RNA sequence: AAAAAAAAAA
């Protein structure tokens, strides 16, 4: 998407699109959240067997 | 070491001389600078 | 070298609960019963007392500069 | 490699080609390693540096 | 060996009893050594070996000093263990107990050194319980506003204002007079404008009558700190006797420009040459800020991206604001499961009230056992907690992993590394800028 | 070695755009931009040299036509503070100043960009996260350098060549060098999922962080009984122009 | 050495207006209110009191930087009702609601202390 | 478009802790109430430190930081005292700051535990929290050292200091924080699915739950809105928790009235 | 003026003009420390 | 005779007591002091003899 | 003020 938005729109529009992604995504991540833990490292006991 | 003044001293005797009882030593004092000697690897002599 | 005044994560005052913690520990209590007797129901305040070292006792053993 | 006389470690037997003495790790990092395979992981991790 | 704590049954008696032998690396090719007596009690039908000559006391002693400080090093990566051994010497803490009388050129002392709640049995003999370096801190593993990306961490401003990793940096300066019979004569006294030639623009009023500052005086900028004036050579020109307006020259010792603080200790003595010898120690306050280098006990190095107050960051249902927040994306690439086991055992030992054991190659410590013991204390068995938004108060949709770990500050502060230059000195040979 | 340069430890800053760098206040006071004196901005440079080096923003030197340098630190004479047309004033680094941003070692063309100065209080360098891939930065104690152009035609060269959005595609392998990484990419993956049903209030929160938005909100995917959007509908507002893929 | 003062998070500087109003030109009856030296608290209160009004079509706060204590609210209403009047009614309703909160809390403390 | 009509239900009240339930109000109300209770609630704490004798084993700034974190009883004092910037005074007027003194010299062979009781106050009401601990003559706990230990001294060490305590709130510095952890919780049964449990059976039940033993999550209600909130405000000893609530609400009055005044000032343009 | 120092092991107030050699007059110890100043400097409690 | 055999948890406790006795007697810098004593006492006499 | 050596970070 980044390559074709550079090639079809220009340098400044793509560069603004880069910054327009990250602020909205990081503000949505406040609502959603993302976290790894020790429970993600443990599978099913049948899978372990 | 054996021949130093801090040989077999207690914690109270080291503390009265303003020395750390937990200090292991192992260094020389050269012109007020603590110098440590690093062991150097070498080949075993008289070995074929 | 000394107990802090307040809990870092929590803000609860912990400066008055260190010598009482030592006095509870020395008689017959364990660490958990001493922390429960001090009212530190949260583990955030309990970790300020479980791992605390008192290095000012070793500092006070040295002779002072001024008599 | 056989650093000792036909042994990777003195805790194994001479002329042993089994996966315990070879360097194969049968346990995960979550389960924990035996000291021999932890030493073999040190062997592997030194080579990258 | 339970009554050598009482009187006398020392280790040399155990060696002389015939049960412990000094086997070198050349004799290891001809002997048979085992992990444990459990290898000795195996039946002969499935025995790996039947002729055992030696047995290891404990395998965890194959590590050194700075590599044995890692809680559960067998659950981590060997290059990351090497990294933790490399930056284990760069931790901050109380290096010695008599630092108040010692004179070191660069020193750092933490306010509240913490012993590790998750510890091994190896640091009992390295005296890390009595002389620690690092702080047990509550950490969660989540993503908050994207400022923690690329190994970065975010501290809690309210905890740092309460004293979280605040330290003191001690810097020592020294000077000495020279009264050699053939030499220019220098003396320790307060310099004067009409008697000293080439005086640098500094505040000379802080010095005493002997040219040596008193302890407790605040110094900042380029303040003069040791006043030494050297006698000028006898260039008595007979063509013009009015040109000798100064008989001395300023040879003073000045404070470093980008450092401020309070003069801690002032020392005068006699050197080996018998002249006056001054040594001064000045203390400065190092508050954690943005860009200060922190590290874990598992190689999780990073810098402080931003600071957040308690009202503007995440809190649990119990109102617990963590001291520090990290990036989950630094976990799988570095391959640090032992950090998660340390966090879980820290939560278990802080809820229970016990010092956790993190001895490697120990079958008595398991992830499932720690989970089962943590389930009984009214928390989630994987250590996950439900937190809330700081700005809005909404529940986080993904549950997050929280608990106390042991983090170590590093000496690579941004105050000791910031540099800027517009125009300055040039070299006497090539007229190029300086170095350092 | 160069004269006008600085170097410090870098820290992330997600809300900054990629063509901007966060500059500490002491570095911006120490480093100076030698601006010429024009009749268009005679009053602003006059108030800058009246403020001087003691207050930010200000100036440190006036270099006139015959090469004479007038300082501001040692209480300058008011008769020496004359700004004729064509003089030189070394002002402080204000906002929107084009600078050179370089991490060592520089292995390729993309490891030094041009950036616009935004002044931030703290003593670290602040920049966008997508700079981490061309710079090969890790934010683990990375010391990194900044340089200030001392001629404004070189500043024009920085704008027309050295700027970041003009250097998006490498000629090495005809690919971009910056990209969406880390938890931003993880939440992009978790946000475009079909089961992500997002309310009016949350997309309302997400609306103001799009400065290129045309203030025309979309009709929701779900209209009854509750107005709900979706992740693709709000990523559609981020994508500009005609994009087919 | 570059640490900002801790009192700048709530104190305006010399000649710094607290509220700056900018008229939006993309759509009609839209405005942006910029408030300095505060945080998400007041903006969240203004927003979640404005969202109960059916007369408004757009009410939103945004903090552009955590290091800059400043936040903006874009408000667009219908063509019978000013955004400034909408914000005025929002803060009036907020003051009335938390005055009711203050008096119900005072009554609760009085009855809890008298009841034993 | 009008204001809400909320309701109160206090479940627990003591000297340093209060527990209550708010009904029929927005989530931003509860979140900002927690924010103003932690941050913007003012109290009195030591700010201006002057040392005349520091012959102990600790530095000046460490002792100043330790005495700055000590809570003070300021329940009836903080509403009348003004800030330093809001006074026409310059040399620390009594309506602007509270004077504290300390002068302890140890001449005994045992360790002298200098605590908050040696910190004398010029004001008759502005006292540390240990005034609540010195009156306990029924001490069956076994230890009478309930005071905050400031420093330990040996023989030959002395400490003399003069301090001025000013008015401030926790946003400026954390030594002015009146609370010790504010617990806030909404929807303990996850009826709204604001959080997503992969395994709801692995999570322990909250104390404000309404489900039975074999039920782990409430049924999903898309029509449900946040209107019931549980608060547990614990005091750090500086202020009474209901007084913390009262001054937080008064700070909210001051902030919203200032916004209204600024809007009415800038509207005439 | 002729001012004072503290001996390293005597902890004694030794006073002299600043041209005398560094020597204790009771035990003869080359180590002396300077007294803390009487100037009062303001410390903030933050 | 089987009462002298050490059980499993007794083996871990006993081996850590052995490590405690070893670190109580020898310490951590034993080789430096031992080599210094070898250099001072026997080596200098061998040089001058 | 130069040069040499050592310790490190990326
Ligand atoms: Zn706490
Ligand atoms: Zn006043
Ligand atoms: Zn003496």
């Amino acid at each position: 998407l980044l390559h074709i938005c550079f090639l079809e729109l220009g340098h400044d529009i793509a560069g603004r699109f880069y910054g327009n992604i990250q602020t909205v995504i990081n503000n949505w991540l406040l609502f959603e959240g993302h976290s790894i833990g020790i429970g993600d490292t443990i599978a099913d006991p049948q899978t372990y067997n | 070491s054996t021949y130093c003044l801090l040989s077999q001293l207690t914690d109270r005797d080291l503390t009265e001389l303003n020395e750390c009882p937990l200090d292991p030593g192992g260094y020389f004092i050269i012109n007020g600078s603590e110098k440590v000697l690093i062991a150097q690897e070498k080949m075993a002599t008289n070995t074929v | 070298m000394i107990i802090p005044i307040r809990c870092f994560t929590c803000g609860k005052v912990i400066g008055n609960k260190w010598e009482s913690y030592l006095g509870l520990l020395q008689a017959e209590y364990t660490e958990g019963d001493a922390l429960d007797a001090l009212g530190l129901k949260r583990y955030c305040c309990r970790r300020m007392l479980l791992g605390h070292v008192d290095l000012i006792e070793k500092l006070l053993n040295y002779a002072p500069l001024e008599k | 490699p056989y650093g000792f006389r036909k042994r990777t470690l003195p805790h194994f037997i001479k002329d042993d080609y089994g996966p315990e003495s070879r360097g194969f790790v049968e346990n995960s990092y979550l389960a924990g390693l035996t000291p021999s395979e932890f030493y073999f992981h040190a062997m592997g991790g030194r080579e990258g540096l | 060996l339970k009554e050598r704590d009482y009187n006398n049954y020392s280790w040399q008696v155990l060696v002389a009893s015939g049960v412990v032998e000094y086997i070198d690396t050349l004799e290891e090719e001809t002997v048979m050594i085992a992990m444990s007596p459990y290898d000795l009690k195996q039946d002969k039908d499935y025995a790996y070996c039947t002729t055992y000559t030696h047995c290891e006391i404990h395998p965890a002693m194959i590590l050194g000093v700075c590599a044995s400080i890692i809680p559960f090093p067998d659950h981590n990566q060997s290059p990351r263990n090497t990294y933790q051994s490399a930056m284990g010497k760069q931790a901050m803490g109380v290096y010695i107990t008599n630092f108040h009388v010692r004179m070191d050129t660069l020193a750092h002392v933490l306010y509240y050194p913490m012993k590790p709640l998750v510890t091994t049995r190896s640091m009992e003999y390295l005296r890390f319980r009595e002389l620690p370096a690092g702080i047990n801190s509550i950490v969660a593993i989540l993503c908050y506003t994207g400022y923690n990306q690329e190994d970065s961490v975010i501290l809690n401003a309210s905890a740092v204002e309460r004293g979280f990793f605040r330290s003191v940096f001690y810097r020592s300066y020294k000077d000495s007079e020279n009264k050699r019979v053939g030499d220019q004569e220098e003396n320790f006294e307060k310099p004067h404008r009409g008697t000293c030639q080439g005086m640098r623009n500094a505040h000379y009023d802080k010095l005493d009558d002997d040219g040596i500052i008193a302890p407790g005086i605040r110094v900042s900028g380029d303040d003069v700190v040791i006043g030494k004036t050297i006698t000028l050579p006898e260039n008595d020109d007979e063509l013009d006797s009015n040109t000798k307006r100064f008989s001395k020259r300023d040879a003073s010792t000045f404070l470093r420009n980008s450092e401020t603080g309070i003069v801690d200790q002032v020392m005068l003595t006699l050197n080996s040459e018998g002249y006056k010898f001054c040594k001064i120690r000045v203390r400065s306050v190092r508050i954690p800020q943005i860009g200060d280098k922190f590290a874990s006990r598992h190689g999780q190095k990073g810098t402080c991206g931003i600071q957040y107050r308690q009202e503007d960051m995440a809190f649990t249902c119990e109102g617990l604001a963590p001291d520090i927040i990290i990036n989950p994306h630094a976990i799988p690439s570095r391959m640090t499961i032992g950090h998660l086991i340390e966090c879980l055992q820290g939560k278990l030992g802080s809820n229970k009230g016990e010092i956790g054991d993190a001895t490697p190659f120990n079958d008595a410590v398991n992830v499932q056992k720690i989970s089962t013991f943590l389930q009984e204390y009214g928390y989630h068995l994987r250590g996950n907690e439900v937190m809330y938004n700081g700005h809005t108060g909404r529940k986080i949709n993904a549950q997050v992993f929280l608990g106390p770990t042991y983090y170590q500050r590093l000496k690579h502060m941004v105050d000791d590394k910031i540099h800027s230059r517009a125009r300055g000195p040039v070299q006497i040979l090539v007229r190029q800028p300086m170095e350092g | 070695r160069v004269d006008f340069s600085a170097r410090t430890v870098i820290t992330p800053d997600p809300n900054l755009r990629i063509d901007q760098v966060g500059v500490p206040r002491s570095i911006a006071q120490n480093l100076t931009f030698p601006e010429l004196v024009t009749p268009f901005n005679i009053d602003r440079m006059q108030e800058l040299v009246r403020r001087g080096n003691s207050q930010y923003p200000g100036a440190k030197y006036i270099v006139r036509d015959n090469g004479e340098r007038i300082d501001l630190r040692f209480h300058p004479k008011s008769s020496d503070l004359h700004l004729q047309c064509g003089y030189k004033v070394e002002r402080h680094l204000r906002d929107d100043d084009l600078v050179i941003f370089n991490r060592q070692p520089t292995l390729h063309k993309m490891s030094m960009m041009g950036h616009r100065v935004k002044v931030l209080p703290w003593s670290t360098f602040r920049m966008n996260l997508s700079c981490t891939s061309p710079y090969n930065a890790d934010f683990d104690g990375d010391e990194m350098n900044l340089h200030v152009p001392q001629s404004m035609e070189t500043r024009a060269e920085v704008e027309n060549i050295h700027i970041t959005p003009r250097q998006i595609i490498t000629p090495q392998a005809n690919k971009p060098v910056m990209g969406i990484v880390q938890d931003t990419l993880t939440a992009v993956r978790k946000m475009t999922k079909r089961d992500v049903f997002i309310t009016r209030e949350q997309v309302m929160n997400l609306l103001m962080f799009l400065p290129t938005w045309d203030a025309k909100m979309p009709q929701p995917c779900i209209l009854k009984p509750r107005p709900l959007w979706t992740g693709k509908q709000i990523f559609s507002l981020i994508i500009p122009g005609n994009v087919n893929m | 050495m570059n640490a900002p003062p801790t009192f700048e998070s709530f104190l305006l500087y010399e000649g710094e207006k607290k509220i700056i109003k900018e008229l939006d030109t993309k759509v009609t009856n839209a405005a942006i209110f910029t408030i300095n030296k505060e945080d998400h608290t007041l903006g969240n209160m203004i927003r979640n009191q404005l969202l109960k009004d059916p007369n408004v079509l757009f009410a939103g706060y945004k903090v552009p930087h955590p290091l800059e204590h400043k936040f903006v609210i874009r408000i667009q209403t219908t063509a019978d009702y000013s955004p400034q009047e909408a914000f005025m009614n929002a803060i009036t309703d907020l003051l009335a609601e938390l005055s009711l909160f203050e008096e119900r809390f005072k009554d609760a403390i009085k009855e809890k202390k008298e009841g034993g | 478009p009008y204001a809400n009509q909320p309701s109160v239900q206090i479940t627990e009240l003591t000297d340093d802790n209060v527990k209550f339930v708010l009904e029929d109000t927005e989530l931003s109300v509860a979140n900002s109430l927690r924010r103003v209770f932690i941050a913007e609630t003012p109290t009195l704490a030591i700010d201006w430190v002057q040392l005349e004798a520091n012959s102990t084993v600790l530095s000046d700034e460490f002792l100043a930081h330790r005495i700055g974190l000590i809570p003070l009883i300021s329940d009836d004092v903080v509403e009348r005292l003004q800030y330093t910037r809001d006074c026409i005074c310059l040399d620390f007027c009594p309506e602007c700051s509270v004077e504290f003194t300390l002068d302890v010299k140890c001449s005994e062979e045992q360790t002298r535990h200098v605590t908050t009781a040696d910190l004398k106050s010029s004001n008759a009401k502005v006292l540390p929290v240990t005034s609540r601990n010195q009156g306990e003559e029924d001490n069956e706990y076994g230890e009478s050292n309930d005071e905050i230990l400031i420093i330990k001294l040996r023989k030959g060490q002395e400490l003399k200091l003069r301090a001025y305590a000013k008015k401030g709130f926790g946003k400026e510095h954390a030594k002015w924080n009146p609370t010790a952890g504010v617990c806030f919780e909404y929807d303990p049964d996850n009826s709204m699915r604001h959080t997503l449990y992969p395994k709801p059976d692995e999570w322990p039940k909250s104390e404000h739950t309404e489900l039975e033993d074999d039920q782990y999550e409430a049924p999903y209600n898309w029509e449900a809105k946040p209107n019931k909130f549980f608060f547990n405000v614990e005091s750090a000893g500086a202020l009474k928790p209901e007084n913390i609530v009262v001054m937080g609400v008064q700070v909210l009055k001051n902030k919203l009235s200032n916004l209204q005044t600024q809007l009415s000032h800038e509207s005439q343009n | 003026t002729a001012m004072t120092y503290i001996c390293g092991e005597c902890h004694h107030e030794n006073e002299m003009r600043p041209r005398d050699p560094i020597r204790c007059r009771e035990c003869g110890y080359r180590i002396m420390y300077k007294k803390r100043t009487k100037r009062l400097v303001v410390f903030d409690a933050r | 005779e089987n009462a002298e055999e050490i059980s499993h948890e007794l083996w871990q406790e006993a081996c850590w007591i052995v490590i405690n006795a070893y670190f109580d007697e020898k310490g951590l810098v034993r080789q430096q002091l031992d080599s210094f004593d070898e250099f001072i006492q026997m080596s200098v006499q061998r040089i001058v003899e």
